[PDB]
């Protein structure tokens, strides 16, 4: 609306950007249990 | 600042869930910190 | 509660890193500041992609900003859209970065240092809604400091030293008293034009002005007012354009070089 | 040179004199305050100069690498 | 490249040397004879920067961390002739380029300022930071006797450099000169902040204003402190405070050596012994 | 909060991706140098292997 | 409460608030490191 | 993974972004290889070896 | 017309290009890497 | 309108063409300059 | 993968190229200088 | 390859090209004066 | 078309442009010969 | 070769001739100057 | 070949002539000063 | 013009020239003094 | 013809010029044989 | 330059050029005389 940006293109910007966020901390999460695996910190 | 009583509403409905949801994550990592460490 | 974080890291240290985010966060504020006048650029980036590649650089330029003109003068945008211009030259040469000829006669050209832009047509007003820049002849409240000249009836000489006319009236500033333009009464054409301080040199020992832009003969082509008792943003702009073009213009040997 | 009298066809004579005495006068207290410097030509030390000498093993400056 | 309303100002002439050989642009940069000049210069002295950092000062303590390179002046048993590359000559050729690129800039300036048909005031300006650095590294090392009294070419190591001299006197601050020039630049930076706060409010009001006018400005400072200088001449003053400093710290720096050899405390000495008292 | 994605309403989206990638790049490497500070998880002078 | 948006502007608000609670959270981990008893990075 | 992902280049333009691409990796190349340069370890030019 | 000026059949290609010119440069990324483990493994 | 450039695609063609082969003929001399080296002295 | 060259000015990319070689081949010799182990003008 | 003179101006082009060359070639001159095996100028 | 030159007059510029450059590089070549006879640095 | 001297300018160029040749000069004879076994005024 | 002083200014050549010898025998000057078997300011 | 493009050459190769001889004059001098290869 | 000079005023203070430099140049070379004779400098 | 004058003003620089060089030679020769540097 004020950022000149519709409804329905915010809906689906919203989902991709949702779909994009899963990835990216799906990815981390095998990245911080192979450090652990490495070296434990707690 | 230019905004209807009706599009102050939805703003505020939104923003009281979106915080509550940040202070409950708030809470479980307290509760784990206590759990690893108490500080009393 | 203590000042070693780690074997290697201290207070001190994080810090200095904190200060340079900051610093960058800053220099890019002022970067996207100094943008708001002259951008995006004209190259021929531009102009061979058919208007299509903007050139703006880094940071990219911000939101339009408001500045509100008192009396109701109007409101003017801080990053504005401009006309483009078809400038009076001629490319010396076809390389990118070459010179431009000022094409015609070099004094009344319009281009290189006898070159403006184009203000706005209204006089520049007081607190009060009254004419800022005006002739002595009607701030009769305003005087000359003692024991000084008064350069009235001084007579003006050229570049070359030869008169080309005398001191008829000075214009003042009524806001903040102080003397903005001389006016000269050419004994050539029976016409008054208006001469800037900035451009004129008080001889006080015999009374005399010295104009070392222009030459005695070139005081016929000032451009001229169009009421006798005011003086707008353009017309000042156009005179002190054409004085100045009188620095590279005015003589063969003004255009270098020394060797 | 036989018509040196053309350079001052060029050359303003009431400005040419102040740059040479203003010259002249730089140079000689340059030279002045050279020689002053020298330690062969200051007499401003006197005519009957004659420096301390050292009867035993003394030494005005210390040592320096 | 241009910016929106520059292709007017692009004109041929107005050099200084050369004429039309190097009259043209290079990007946004104007480059004439005197840019060709001062740029070849800074690049070769760039470049023996970079391999003096590379022969470092030996073959152990080389390093290329950019705090700690150093390039050395020569030995004073060399005198005010030329020393070995490796012993020091290399300081002195930067030396050399370095002044070579400060007068092509300042050259070049002129020549920027004669094209636009402006003043020179810049150019000027600037000649006062270039014989600043001219005393520091010509002026008093030949008064002094050798260009070993030279600082050296090294982020840390001239602070290094000031510290030892400022500490042969035993106690800088009392330095008559050094007081003058240390008061311009405190009143520079006081009336700088000043004239930038001044144009900011009067340029930014406050919300639902107009912008202020040219009473205003001398009002506000008038009832601060009673007087007002005015615009043109807040300008001449911030130049003239901004030249004074440099002026009497390079006065401050040429005196102690060549003209004072003692503690600078006991200079005063004059005026406790006076016989008024 | 089921209806959130209204927040694109009123920030524009082009600008986020961009703090977000520079945020997310700075925030890596001032990790990876902290992890280097120490003693216990610099893997590069820790001696192993 | 529900008019308190009529006065602060909900950009401007969220913005500064993000940016906020990021910098308290930084300085609050950098204080428990600094603290010999909860550094948790370096042996126990 | 978001199949309509092609959709972000009418967000950004893509020239840009390259040329920052391209800037960062060379930075990023230059900063590690100087980092294992200054470490006795992985110093491939001062281990001796061969 | 979108922010970009780019057509609905450009950005595709534009992606189309993207990936592939990303994909071969992360694989030679994999090759040196798998070379250096083998010259001086660091884990 | 054109190209985001102003090159056609034939002209865009011919560039390519010239930049690749110059290309190669650098990396060649790169190539064979590397193998003098190491057999020079070798680093690895 | 000829269509770069419309999207890319062919002369602002060969100078920036051009520099950033020469640049890094200077670097690289200055690097091999500073070692006594590859420097040939002392060790070779 | 003699259309690069219709991509670059041989004006400009010459002039960076000759002053790159004369510093490269003092570089390498100042190089070999300051190793003491190659220096020339030691009798 | 940048550069504000035809076909036929960037040839006649590059024609003589190599046939100087092949004169430099000669002299080069004939002075490395030389600078290696003088002290070789390999 | 020759086909130079019409919009290149031999007056303009002369005088940067000279000041090249000059600075030329008074490099190699501070560069001979630095050397001992060159040195003509302090050497014998 | 006397013809130079159609393509150089006459008084300008002198000017800056002068400058330049003045400069030059200045230099040389302190160049022989700087050297103590060369100083004759001493004895 | 035609008169300068194409003439000065006559000259300036000529200057060249006899600046060259008396360089290689001064060299071959100052080796008899003191060779340095 | 540029100073404004009458070829008559150059001449007559040419004249001028070199007997004063003359008498000038006679007192240094004075003071120059009284100095030698103080104390040589080679 | 017009070939009445511009080489007249050849004719005394030749002249004052040759003046400046002859002392010069013979200070030269007598400094080469006080001490010899090669
Ligand atoms: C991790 C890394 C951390 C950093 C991460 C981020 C990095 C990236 C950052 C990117 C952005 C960079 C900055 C650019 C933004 C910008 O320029 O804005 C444009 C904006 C343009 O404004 P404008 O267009 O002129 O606005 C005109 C409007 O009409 C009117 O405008 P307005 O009224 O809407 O403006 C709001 C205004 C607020 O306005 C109001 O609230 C109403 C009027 C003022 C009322 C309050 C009075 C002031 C309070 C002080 C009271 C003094 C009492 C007596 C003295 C006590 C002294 C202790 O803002 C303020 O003035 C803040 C108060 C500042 C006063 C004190 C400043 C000096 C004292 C410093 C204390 C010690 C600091 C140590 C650290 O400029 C500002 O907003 C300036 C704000 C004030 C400047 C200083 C602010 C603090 C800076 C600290 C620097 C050092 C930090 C070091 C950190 C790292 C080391 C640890
Ligand atoms: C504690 C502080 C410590 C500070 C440490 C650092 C201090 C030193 C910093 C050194 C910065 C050097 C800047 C070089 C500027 C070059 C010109 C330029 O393009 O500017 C880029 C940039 C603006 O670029 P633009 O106008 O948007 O670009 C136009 C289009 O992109 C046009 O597009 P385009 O296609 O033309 O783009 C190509 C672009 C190329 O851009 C670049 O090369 C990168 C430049 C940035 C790196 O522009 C050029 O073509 C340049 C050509 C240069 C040719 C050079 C060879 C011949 C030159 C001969 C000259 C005569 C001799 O200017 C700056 O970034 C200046 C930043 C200043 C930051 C200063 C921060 C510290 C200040 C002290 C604090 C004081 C208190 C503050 C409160
Ligand atoms: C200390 C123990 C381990 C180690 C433990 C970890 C742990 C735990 C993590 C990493 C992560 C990373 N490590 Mg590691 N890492 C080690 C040593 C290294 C060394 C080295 C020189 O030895 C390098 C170069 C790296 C490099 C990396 C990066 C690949 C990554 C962080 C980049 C980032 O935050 O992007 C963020 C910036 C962006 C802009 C991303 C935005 C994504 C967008 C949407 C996609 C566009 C492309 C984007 C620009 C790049 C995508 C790359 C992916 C995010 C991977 N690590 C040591 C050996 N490392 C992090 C990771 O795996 O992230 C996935 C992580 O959680
Ligand atoms: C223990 C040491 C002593 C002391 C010993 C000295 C010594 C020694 C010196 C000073 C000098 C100064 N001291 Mg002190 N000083 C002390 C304590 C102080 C204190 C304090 C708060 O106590 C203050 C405020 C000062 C202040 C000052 C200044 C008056 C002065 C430095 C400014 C200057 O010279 O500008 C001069 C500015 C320049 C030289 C700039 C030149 C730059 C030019 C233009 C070259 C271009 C730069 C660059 C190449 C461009 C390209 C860069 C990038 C590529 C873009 N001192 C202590 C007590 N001080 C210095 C001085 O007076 O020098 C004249 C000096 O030598
Ligand atoms: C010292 C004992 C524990 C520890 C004790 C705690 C405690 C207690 C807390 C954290 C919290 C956090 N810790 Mg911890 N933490 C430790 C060490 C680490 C290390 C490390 C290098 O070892 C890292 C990288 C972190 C990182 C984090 C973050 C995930 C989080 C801070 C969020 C924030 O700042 O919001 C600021 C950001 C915004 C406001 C963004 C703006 C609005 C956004 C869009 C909405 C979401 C906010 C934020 C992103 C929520 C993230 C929650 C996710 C589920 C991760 N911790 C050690 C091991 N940590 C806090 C937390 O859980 O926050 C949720 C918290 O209360
Ligand atoms: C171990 C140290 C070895 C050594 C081992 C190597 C190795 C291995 C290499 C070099 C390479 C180089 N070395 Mg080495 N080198 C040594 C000592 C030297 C000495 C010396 C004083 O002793 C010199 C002068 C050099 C000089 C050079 C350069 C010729 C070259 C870097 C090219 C460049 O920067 O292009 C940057 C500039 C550009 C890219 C732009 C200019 C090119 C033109 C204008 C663009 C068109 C391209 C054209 C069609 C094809 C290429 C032509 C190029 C001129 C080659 N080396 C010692 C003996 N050297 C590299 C090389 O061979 O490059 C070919 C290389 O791989
Ligand atoms: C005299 C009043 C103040 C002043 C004025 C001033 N400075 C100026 C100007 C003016 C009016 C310009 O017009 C000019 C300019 O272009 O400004 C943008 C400039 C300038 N003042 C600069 C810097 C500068 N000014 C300083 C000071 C001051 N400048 C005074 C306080 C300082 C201080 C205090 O340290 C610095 C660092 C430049 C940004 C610029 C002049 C740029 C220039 O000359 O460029 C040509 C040279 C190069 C590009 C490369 C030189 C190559 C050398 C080999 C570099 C190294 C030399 C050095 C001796 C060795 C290393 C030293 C170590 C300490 C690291
Ligand atoms: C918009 O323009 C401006 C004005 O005009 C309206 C001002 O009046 C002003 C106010 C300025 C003043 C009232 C005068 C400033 C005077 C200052 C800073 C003191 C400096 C003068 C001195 C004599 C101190 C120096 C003395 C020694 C070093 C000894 C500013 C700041 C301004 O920007
Ligand atoms: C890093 C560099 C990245 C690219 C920089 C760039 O692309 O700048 C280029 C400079 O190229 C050029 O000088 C090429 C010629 C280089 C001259 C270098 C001069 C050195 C001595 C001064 C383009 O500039 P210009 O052709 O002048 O302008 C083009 C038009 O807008 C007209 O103004
Ligand atoms: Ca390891
Ligand atoms: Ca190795």
């Amino acid at each position: 609306s004020m950022t000149g940006l519709t409804e329905d293109e915010a809906k689906e910007f919203h989902g991709i950007f949702t779909q994009s966020m899963t990835m990216f901390f799906g990815i981390v999460i095998i990245a911080h249990i192979l450090a652990w695996l490495w070296r434990p910190w707690l | 600042t230019g905004l209807t009583e009706q599009e102050a509403q939805e703003f505020h409905g939104i923003f009281v869930q979106s915080m509550t949801a940040f202070f409950g994550i708030v809470v479980i990592a307290h509760i784990l910190a206590w759990l690893w460490r108490p500080w009393l | 509660m203590s000042a070693a974080i780690t074997e290697y890291m201290d207070v001190a240290q994080l810090t200095i890193w904190a200060f340079w985010f900051f610093f960058a966060g800053l220099i890019i504020y002022l970067r996207r500041e100094d943008k708001r006048e002259g951008y995006p650029l004209d190259s021929d980036r531009t102009e061979r992609s058919g208007g299509r590649v903007k050139v703006v650089g880094f940071p990219d330029l911000a939101d339009p900003k408001t500045f509100v003109l008192p009396h109701n003068a109007g409101t003017v945008m801080a990053p504005r859209v401009e006309a483009p211009t078809s400038i009076n030259a001629t490319p010396v040469a076809p390389f990118p970065g070459a010179p431009f000829e000022p094409n015609g006669d070099p004094m009344l050209s319009g281009f290189g240092p006898a070159a403006s832009p184009d203000r706005a047509k209204h006089c520049d007003l007081t607190f009060e809604g009254l004419p800022k820049i005006v002739p002595m002849r009607v701030a009769t409240d305003f005087s000359i400091a003692d024991k000084d000249p008064d350069p009235r009836g001084m007579t003006v000489v050229g570049l070359d030293g030869e008169v080309a006319g005398t001191i008829s009236d000075i214009w003042v500033d009524r806001s903040e008293p102080q003397i903005r333009y001389l006016e000269v009464d050419v004994s050539a054409t029976k016409k008054k034009v208006l001469l800037p301080i900035g451009f004129s040199r008080f001889d006080k020992k015999a009374g005399k002005v010295k104009v070392a832009a222009i030459k005695a003969a070139h005081f016929a082509n000032v451009p001229a007012l169009s009421k006798p008792d005011q003086i707008t943003l353009y017309e000042e702009d156009k005179v002190c354009a054409y004085y100045a073009g009188g620095k590279l213009y005015a003589t063969a040997e003004r255009a270098g070089p020394l060797l | 040179p036989q018509q040196l009298y053309k350079i001052w066809l060029a050359f303003d004579p009431r400005m040419a004199l102040i740059g040479l005495g203003a010259f002249l006068f730089a140079l000689a207290l340059f030279i002045h305050y050279m020689l002053l410097s020298s330690p062969g030509f200051d007499w401003l030390l006197g005519p009957d100069h004659a420096p301390v000498a050292l009867s035993a093993g003394m030494s005005a400056l210390p040592a320096g690498r | 490249a241009m910016l929106s309303f520059e292709r007017k100002y692009r004109v041929r002439g107005g050099t200084l040397i050369g004429g039309d050989l190097f009259d043209f642009w290079v990007g946004p940069f104007y480059v004439g004879f005197f840019g060709v000049t001062g740029f070849f210069f800074a690049l070769l002295g760039v470049l023996l920067i970079v391999w003096g950092a590379t022969i470092g000062p030996n073959a152990e303590l080389q390093t290329y961390n950019i705090w700690q390179i150093s390039i050395a002046p020569p030995d004073l048993s060399y005198g005010l002739g030329m020393a070995p590359l490796t012993e020091g000559g290399l300081w002195q050729i930067i030396t050399i380029c370095a002044i070579g690129a400060f007068v092509s800039w300042a050259l070049r300036e002129v020549e920027i300022c004669r094209k636009l048909g402006i003043g020179f005031h810049i150019p000027f300006a600037f000649a006062f930071a270039i014989g600043a650095y001219l005393v520091l590294v010509v002026v008093r090392p030949i008064l002094m006797g050798a260009w070993g009294h030279g600082f050296p070419y090294g982020i840390l190591s001239h602070l290094d450099w000031v510290s030892n001299v400022g500490y042969q006197f035993l106690h800088f601050h009392y330095n008559p000169a050094h007081m003058l020039a240390i008061t311009f630049f405190f009143t520079n930076c006081l009336a700088l902040s000043m004239h930038g706060s001044l144009i900011l409010s009067v340029t930014n009001p406050q919300k639902g204003e107009e912008v202020k006018t040219s009473e205003h400005e001398n009002t506000f400072f008038r009832d601060i402190v009673g007087y007002s200088i005015g615009a043109l001449a807040i300008h001449r003053l911030g130049l003239f405070l901004a030249l004074s400093a440099v002026f009497w710290s390079a006065v401050c720096i040429v005196i102690s050596g060549p003209f004072w050899t003692r503690g600078w405390p006991e200079w005063w000495n004059w005026w406790l012994e006076l016989p008024l008292w | 909060s089921p209806d959130l994605w209204k927040i694109w309403l009123l920030i524009d989206p082009r600008r986020v991706l961009i703090a977000v990638f520079a945020f997310l790049t700075i925030l890596g490497l001032a990790i990876h140098m902290i992890l280097l500070s120490t003693t216990e998880f610099n893997w590069l002078e820790d001696g192993i292997p | 409460m529900h008019k308190i948006w009529q006065i602060f502007d909900p950009r401007r608000t969220l913005v500064a608030l993000f940016g906020f609670l990021f910098v308290l959270g930084l300085l609050i981990h950098f204080i428990l490191l600094s603290s010999p008893a909860f550094n948790w990075l370096s042996g126990s």
